[PDB]
């Protein structure tokens, strides 16, 4: 039970394979990762009207 | 295998009913005539304001003695109002919510309802211990009731989903003729003034009118390219106005089994939900989905007049079993008389 | 056996609130009346002057619930929810 | 059988059996059917209380 | 087994209401009162004060169905109706 | 005016002191006036509405109800334990009284 | 035989009204508070202001039906009916 | 032996309603609501607008009642009402 | 041992006082029915004026209920009673 | 605005109509809202708070 260190080993050892696995993920430059995002919202910006007014008229919570 | 040849002549039969439709057809004789005295403009006053309902009004029938009408409401309750008084001479609620239909016996003395339930219930009204009683809850449907009608106080004809229009004996509780047929669900029901012919629509933009003596379609129509909503005999009972999903209305004639007028204008972009023709038939009383309504010229197809009231959308019109005045069942919780 | 309550709210004038008390529909308990101050005709006799919440009690178990499918009913739940 | 689709035969067979009738429909001049409605509403345009108000002693909406 | 309910409504004066509730005849159970105003002015001047709303209990279940009005019942059920 | 029936009243009958007169309605109300002061001494429910019968007894101390229960209801008015009660309940016609 | 309900009604000023809700007897059931005026004000600072309907329960068979009526029982009956 | 329920007034504002009503003691059960005025004018401002009555069965009854008495609680009491 | 009750209100507006009224079930029962008057102006416009008292039953009283909050959820209690 | 609650909201959500909202309360309201009308389509109590 003690000796046994209540399975704290375990513990020990599902600790490791978390990290490795986290290891052989693959990693793209954030560079990249920020070309996308800019790009994206770029592309998104004419619409959405939380950006930009829009008439009263096709706003659906006034008119 | 076989199959390809049960349907080639299905559709060369089909072929054949346009050819015979297309060969028979005519000028129109009622716009070429358009020479009638046009109605000007026909300002009906909103009268009554049935303001007893809470809910949205998704049904409303007069009654034979052109006093009573019964009107339902999503919540599940039935109000028979006394359109003189603005009085409720008796407020049924329901075991079951959203009822689609009300419909009122030839007599007064019972009063049938129903919907996504799947059961039509029917309310005897009159009874010597006084308050309202539920006579029998017929059942045997498997989708939701949307049109109800009584031929007598005995049978009734329900349409409903399972694409079924059976007719049932009240007192038996079971359906002795199911009506079969329709591919999309029924949704309408119209009872001729000679109740023995019956038009029912569905969902596949299709009315069939059948008769109650056997089980058999008698005819099939479709000039509509969207769900039908509600029908509504002629008068005369050998025509009928029905209404769809689209912005247009359209009078059908059994006589020809074709189209026979079509009613519809660019600013109106809702579709229909009702229909009711007046007592000389020259009123086309539609129900929309805007807020208000409107009544075309039945025979001239042009704009009679507007309803200019209710907040929301109308659900249902009745004409009286005299056409003295008219009401607009609609969803702001306000039945109107018209007159 | 559990058992539900379906609750409906009427309404009357007091013009036909004994009326509709009294020839209350079979198995329809009565819960509690409510009395509302009509802006419109000054309160009494006005449409709007007493809600009447009834109920009954259903054996659902000897009966059941109803849960049939159907596309076109949903539609119509769509639009009349909202 | 499910191997002829469940003798879909049947309903093929009852739904053109329908069209035999629609074939036996016999079909009348739409140019008199025109005529009909509109001398019945021309016979019933005086008595309409929806084209021509009667009065407020005859209507009971204004009694 | 369900049981079947019968409810009426008592119109009282504020004077006279202690009486009544006191003097409530056997099996009549008292549901709810539930006061009104005038037309003109409330809290001062009231022709009607109170409804009463009481219920009984009606302990027959299997009363049967055996019953034949009258021939001409049916007309004054009818006028009462109106 | 001896106002406080809600319903429709179908019946009256004045007892034998010329003080107290009985008033059956449809929604099954006997209200018992006193005549002078406008004041109901009694304000007996019904087991069953429509009723278009009453009669107060030459003594004062009995009512009689009776409509389309096809049931002659009498009420005791004068008891010990104070509250109204049905001393017997005649039934046997086949029709309305 | 069905049990039997007696009901009283019991003034009450706001300063009294906990005191005998709390102070309510063995076997009496609260029942409704309704609230009131008497000619000036209606509910608090008034010297009638609430009305407390209460029940009870007979659950035992006899409820003093009957003696033997004496002869002055019933003309004292008579005095305090009108 | 019939079962005696202890009743209680808790005495509410406007706002508070929610919590009191959500955070109701265990056993004890909802009886009424009942509204008053406030002093600024009837039905309206923020003092206080509500009356809950609530009530508790007490199952212990066939457990005993009674209780020994001291003289120093009798004439706390007996200060208590005064 | 007798069961537990759990209460809430709903506030409710004129319109969507039928619905959510008739749209209520799994032992929810209706309790009781009160006017508070509007949020808004009063004698115009008066909107959600309803507060519908509703209260259910735990049906596996013998198992009951027990307290053991979570370790993390102590503080969040502490931050939202205050 | 959104005034149908009496006590604290802790949580809330969008429906993919974009028009229905689910707010949940302390007491165990959730409120299912029409935000187009400010017309609360439910009000379901919960047994929980």
């Amino acid at each position: 039970m003690a000796s046994n260190n209540t399975a704290s080993i375990a513990q020990a050892r599902k600790l490791v394979e978390q990290l490795k696995m986290e290891a052989n993920i693959d990693r793209i430059k954030v560079s990249k990762a920020a070309a996308d995002l800019m790009a994206y919202c770029e592309a998104h910006a004419k619409e959405d009207p939380l950006l930009t007014p829009v008439p009263a008229s096709e706003n659906p919570f006034r008119e | 295998s076989e199959l390809d040849q049960l349907r080639q002549e299905a559709e060369q039969l089909k072929n054949q009913i346009r050819d015979a439709r297309k060969a028979c057809a005519d000028a129109t004789l009622s716009q070429i005539t358009n020479n009638i005295d046009p109605v000007g403009r026909i300002q009906m006053r909103t009268r009554r304001t049935l303001r007893g309902h809470l809910a949205k009004i998704y049904a409303m029938h007069w009654g034979t003695d052109s006093r009573l009408l019964v009107s339902a409401s999503q919540d599940g309750k039935l109000i028979i109002w006394d359109s003189y008084t603005t009085n409720k001479v008796h407020a049924i609620p329901l075991r079951s919510s959203w009822v689609m239909t009300c419909a009122y016996a030839p007599s007064g003395n019972y009063v049938a309802c129903g919907g996504l339930d799947n059961i039509c219930s029917i309310y005897n009204l009159k009874t010597r211990e006084g308050n309202v009683r539920v006579s029998r809850e017929l059942a045997g449907h498997t989708g939701y009731l949307s049109c109800c009608r009584f031929l007598d106080d005995n049978q009734i004809v329900t349409s409903s989903g399972d694409t079924t229009c059976a007719l049932w004996d009240i007192e038996t509780g079971q359906q002795t003729t199911t009506f079969t047929g329709h591919t999309g669900d029924v949704m309408s029901l119209s009872l001729a003034p000679d109740t023995r012919l019956f038009v029912s629509g569905a969902c596949d933009a299709s009315a069939k009118l059948w008769d109650v003596r056997e089980g058999m379609c008698r005819q099939t129509f479709t000039g509509h390219e969207s769900d039908i909503n509600a029908i509504c005999f002629f008068p005369n009972g050998n025509a009928f106005a029905t209404g769809s999903d689209d912005a247009t209305c359209r009078l059908f004639d059994l006589r020809a089994d074709q189209e026979l007028m079509t009613y519809s204008h660019d600013n109106i972009i809702c579709g229909i939900t009702s229909v009711s023709f007046s007592k000389s038939g020259r009123l086309l009383l539609a129900g929309y989905d805007d807020f208000n309504c409107n009544v075309w010229d039945a025979l001239k197809a042009d704009r009679a007049g507007v309803l200019a009231g209710h907040d929301n959308r109308v659900s249902c019109l009745g004409v009286t079993d005299d056409g003295m005045a008219v009401a607009t069942g609609s969803w702001d919780s306000f039945l109107k008389i018209w007159n | 056996v559990p058992v539900k309550h379906v609750y409906r709210v009427l309404q009357c004038q007091e013009e036909e609130l004994t009326q509709m008390v009294s020839t209350m529909s079979d198995g329809w308990k009565f819960e509690q009346l409510v009395s509302i101050g009509s802006s419109y005709n000054y309160g009494n006799e006005d449409q709007a002057e007493f809600l009447c919440v009834v109920s009954k009690e259903l054996h659902n178990t000897p009966y059941g619930t109803a849960s049939e499918p159907s596309e076109k009913a949903k539609i119509l739940q769509e639009r009349g929810s909202r």
